């Protein structure tokens, strides 16, 4: 029983990372990077 | 700052500078070169930000 528990409880600890990296994921761009790619994409059309 | 820096500059070049038997002296360009300078430093300014 107490082997039992070691495992579920590692377990949650694997929910853990998965979930967390699958919300990394998901939202892969925040509303910071693209803005930066708007800026720098900006400065270029100031060539004519 | 430096686009208020540029077009006074500007305006104020306009104004002619030799007097007398020869006249004028003002050149021409100020306006499109302050305009090229304020425009050239905000791509600067873009890429900093």
């Amino acid at each position: 029983d107490a082997e039992k528990t070691v495992l579920e409880k590692s377990k949650a600890g694997a929910q853990s990372r998965f979930d967390s990296y699958g919300k990394l994921y998901d939202e892969n761009i925040n509303a910071g990077e693209n803005q930066a790619m708007t800026l720098r994409a900006s400065a270029a059309g100031l060539t004519t | 700052a430096v686009q208020a820096s540029r077009l006074a500059g500007a305006a104020a070049d306009l104004v002619p500078n030799i007097f007398g038997f020869a006249g004028g002296g003002s050149r021409w360009g100020a306006i499109a070169e302050a305009t090229g300078y304020v425009m050239e430093f905000s791509a600067n300014v873009m890429n900093t930000e």
